RNA sequence: ACUGCAGGGGAGACUGGAAUUCCUGGUGUAGCGGUGGAAUGCGCAGAUAUCAGGAGGAACACCGGUGGCGAAGGCGGGUCUCUGGGCAGUAACUGACGCUGAGGAGCGAAAGCGUGGGGAGCGAACAGGAUUAGAUACCCUGGUAGUCCACGCCGUAAACGGUGGGUACUAGGUGUGGGUUUCCUUCCUUGGGAUCCGUGCCGUAGCUAACGCAUUAAGUACCCCGCCUGGGGAGUACGGCCGCAAGGCUAAAACUCAAAGGAAUUGACGGGGGCCCGCACAAGCGGCGGAGCAUGUGGAUUAAUUCGAUGCAACGCGAAGAA
């Protein structure tokens, strides 16, 4: 029971998941619907068709709370961002600027071992 | 083949009905080499149809036809540790001839006596888009839908 | 000696940002994480996600390279202090004061040891899940020492250029780095030419079993030190030295065998790379394996069941005719 017509939307496109929450300017979650909300479940979640359908979700559920336009941020190395970032053009929300906001560590914390499989 | 296509071979249209249809119905339910014998199981069907309906047994074998006629296949592929079935288009052509495979052994498979009773029942369920072949295509369409996800 | 030059050479002190994690609060609801697929696991008692603030340790993207420095090992976030070495130029000074170096001494990756501190992330051991006949592994979820700091110890690596140090000589061609030098000196070109110190590649002679080396030699010579006399046993035993320990160093023998090995060639193989093809895959058509009969085979019986054949390529075969 709120009206945001300004907002900021949020992908997190992982090899796994892909969650789309959508956010006033100042980062309060308004709505969040991911893959695994919407019916999926197993490495299904990672596909771009359970990413679009996730933002598909996620911009009705914008559009009943009260939100006309969002900025995107985007950051993963997931394959569901170009087909999340359609989806919420042509689902009624208007995307605007795009930008990428995946951390960049300065040679920071060491990674995990390389995988032996 | 790896050596590019193979035309398919052509047919002829009965005289009885101007058309090709007829002719692959009868070239389907052919067996045996007793092609007088699948003419006249085709013929008495139709008949017995027209008999029912009122309506051009050729028509009707078009209702029937397109209400039956499917959209995707579900043909599956194994990459890894396990395998899935990845839906696709069809070409008019297959997806007759698969409409037509069905209808024929779904008819063949009947609790009727004989086949011209038999064919005339599934051919007139298929018009009316409620007999086997169209629970079948139904069946195809929804279970290929339901793998919409892996679509590569 | 004097004048310049480049540098992640080294030590100490102060300090910066990104990122991860954690803490607190706000938004917020049913998933999150993970894989080839999953599950263990985390959340619903409010998680993942988003915002703001704070705490903490580790490592310093871009520059960054084929580059530079260092005896080797190794060395770049920034600033300051202290300090080492090298190169270039003048020839200013001494006047063979040089080279190598048995023993000896110092330095010396990572792992490990002692004492105190620290611990974000990773991560032996360990635990659960998963694969598999089994899985004490590869994969996933976690997680202790350790990785970090201070002072010591240990002195071992494929510590490799698998090539000891120093010097003299032996065509060239083409990159890069630090200098100097006249000229072409404006042909602006910071290019070309000359010299010194390096660092790559290609290439002459020469050497080599070949691969290859080739002015940065494995070429031509000299001086010094170290090392080998077939393969296992064995770099092991005993003794000795060092070490808190782990262990390190010196280091055999009996016995056993006639090979062990280095290059290159052919062939074959590969769950290596590239291409192409086959009822080989795929779309369908008709069968076998279920039942009865005929024929051949194995086994058993008997007088023989004469005999041969035994994967595909033997099994209605030899046998196109057993009273
Ligand atoms: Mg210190
Ligand atoms: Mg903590
Ligand atoms: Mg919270
Ligand atoms: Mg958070
Ligand atoms: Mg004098
Ligand atoms: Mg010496
Ligand atoms: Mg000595
Ligand atoms: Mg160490
Ligand atoms: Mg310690
Ligand atoms: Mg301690
Ligand atoms: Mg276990
Ligand atoms: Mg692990
Ligand atoms: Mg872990
Ligand atoms: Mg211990
Ligand atoms: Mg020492
Ligand atoms: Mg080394
Ligand atoms: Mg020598
Ligand atoms: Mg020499
Ligand atoms: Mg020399
Ligand atoms: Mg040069
Ligand atoms: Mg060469
Ligand atoms: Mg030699
Ligand atoms: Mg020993
Ligand atoms: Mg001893
Ligand atoms: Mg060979
Ligand atoms: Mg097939
Ligand atoms: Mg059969
Ligand atoms: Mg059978
Ligand atoms: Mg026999
Ligand atoms: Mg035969």
């Amino acid at each position: 029971k709120k009206n945001v017509p300004h907002g900021a939307a949020h992908i997190k496109s992982t090899f796994n998941n892909t969650i789309v929450t959508i956010t006033d300017p100042q980062g309060n979650v308004i709505a969040w619907a991911s893959s695994g909300h919407v019916g999926f479940k197993g490495s299904r979640k990672s596909t771009p068709f359970a990413a679009q359908l996730a933002a598909e979700n996620a911009a009705r559920k914008a559009q009943d709370h009260g939100v006309r336009k969002v900025d995107v941020f985007v950051k993963g190395p997931g394959s569901g961002r170009e087909t999340a970032i359609r989806s919420l053009q042509a689902a009624g929300l208007e995307v605007g600027a795009i930008s990428d906001v995946t951390p960049q560590p300065h040679n920071g914390v060491r990674p995990p071992k390389r995988r032996r499989v | 083949p790896r050596k590019g296509p193979a035309p398919k071979r052509p047919l002829v249209n009965d005289p009885v009905y101007g058309s090709q249809l007829v002719t692959q119905l009868v070239n389907k339910v052919l067996l045996k080499g007793k092609k007088s014998l699948a003419e006249r199981i085709v013929y008495g069907a139709l008949e017995q149809a027209r008999d029912k309906t009122g309506t051009d047994p050729v028509i009707t074998l078009k209702r029937a036809l397109d209400n039956v006629k499917p959209a995707l296949e579900v043909r599956s592929r194994r990459v890894g540790g396990a395998t899935y079935q990845v839906p696709v288009e069809v070409r008019p052509d297959r997806s007759t001839t698969l409409a037509l495979r069905w209808l024929v052994g779904y008819s063949r498979q009947r609790r009727e006596k004989t086949m011209i009773e038999r064919l005339a029942n599934e051919i007139l369920d298929a018009s009316n888009g409620l007999g086997a072949s169209v629970k079948r295509r139904e069946d195809t369409h929804k279970m290929a839908e339901a793998n919409r996800a892996f679509a590569h």
